[PDB]
């Protein structure tokens, strides 16, 4: 897997 | 005083156990300082698969709130919405409600309270109160925390343990002087909404690559993400081969035994040394067989970005309100010797 906010 | 909560080392993520309600329902959520707004899965969430393989509610799978069950819950009647890096997203209303974590009580704590979303489970951002995904400024759970005078500061300190570490910990208004070698270093913060550092270079394997940039300290994210040539000049160094997936996408792969160290050159005379092989994973065939060589956990992107494959090698502590960021080198150690963020 994740990649956390635009 | 400092709340010390313990993070659970789920391999793609850290999470930490918290209360909802007047009912204290237990939900498990992410610890991610990339966002800044809580949102927890509504009894009720639709939960939409985005990997290849999400069962029926996932989503849900670490509890999930009912209003209803809250005497003391909230509805602000006010949508939320929020989007993340890996594409998944999070819908929900707001709500306020008394929220719980490491024995300790936030009191018309709002945050979101989700019917739809992709992500694994609940959120628990803790970024910039700039950062959040509502359309207003309101008190996240560390201006929140500092506000009803538990916590001297917006501030906390991050110990992902070890890779092979089944807990963590996360300390809210604290320090633990015994989890880091040498002295801590002061870092400004230098984005307004991200909690961004500045990095001068990368030293590959003796191999030296200037960066004069900013990268993300996210402990949101699974791996670690840089610029286009940065990321191929660290896959030089390495000697990675590339691959296609099942997309057709480039992949890089390396020997799993590949020797070396990845040296992260921060301002204020900060060096944080990582062994190459803390970003190389191995994958396994169906047969249980191992693939010929690991995967590189590094790959490109339009933001540079280090995450838990980084940071488990170091100390970090985030003063929000004094817009810095500490590091050193961690030292893993059950001991401890904490005291309050000033």
């Amino acid at each position: 897997x994740v990649v956390x906010a635009x | 005083g400092p709340v010390a909560v313990t993070l659970h080392n789920e391999a793609i993520t850290y999470t930490a156990d918290i209360t909802v309600g007047s009912d204290n329902q237990k939900l498990n959520v992410i610890v991610d300082t990339g966002s800044s707004d809580l949102w927890i899965p509504d009894s009720n969430v639709i939960c939409i698969p985005k990997w290849r393989g999400d069962k029926g509610d996932f989503c849900k799978s670490a509890g999930s709130y009912s209003p209803a069950s809250s005497r003391t819950s909230q509805n602000l009647n006010t949508r939320f919405d929020i989007k993340y890096g890996d594409g998944s997203y999070a819908k929900g209303k707001l709500y306020k409600d008394t929220v719980g974590i490491g024995g300790v009580s936030v009191r018309d704590q709002l945050f979101a309270n989700v019917w739809s979303t992709s992500a694994r489970k609940g959120i628990l951002g803790i970024g910039f109160q700039s950062g959040e995904a509502t359309e207003f400024d309101y008190d996240n759970l560390p201006i929140s925390l500092r506000n009803q005078g538990i916590i001297g500061k917006a501030a906390y300190s991050l110990y992902l343990n070890s890779a092979e570490a089944s807990t963590g910990q996360i300390i809210f208004g604290g320090i633990d002087k015994a989890k880091y070698s040498g002295s801590l270093v002061d870092l400004p913060i230098t984005s307004e909404k991200k909690l961004t550092v500045g990095l001068r270079s990368v030293n590959v394997r003796g191999r030296n690559v200037d960066a004069n940039t900013n990268v993300l300290l996210d402990s949101g994210t699974t791996i670690s993400y840089f610029t286009r040539s940065i990321v191929r000049n660290i896959l030089y160094a390495i000697g990675a081969q590339m691959k296609f997936d099942s997309a057709g996408n480039k992949v890089y792969v390396a020997d799993c035994k590949t020797s070396g160290t990845i040296d992260f050159q921060f301002g204020n005379n900060l060096k944080i040394s990582v062994p190459v092989s803390e970003f190389l994973f191995q994958t396994y065939y169906t047969s249980g067989k191992p693939f010929p060589k690991c995967e590189v956990r590094i790959r490109e992107s339009e933001d540079n970005i280090l995450g838990d494959n980084f940071l488990r090698s170091a100390y970090v502590v985030y003063n929000l309100d004094d817009k810095k960021i500490s590091m050193a080198p961690v030292k893993y150690t059950s001991e401890s010797d904490i005291v309050a963020i000033n």
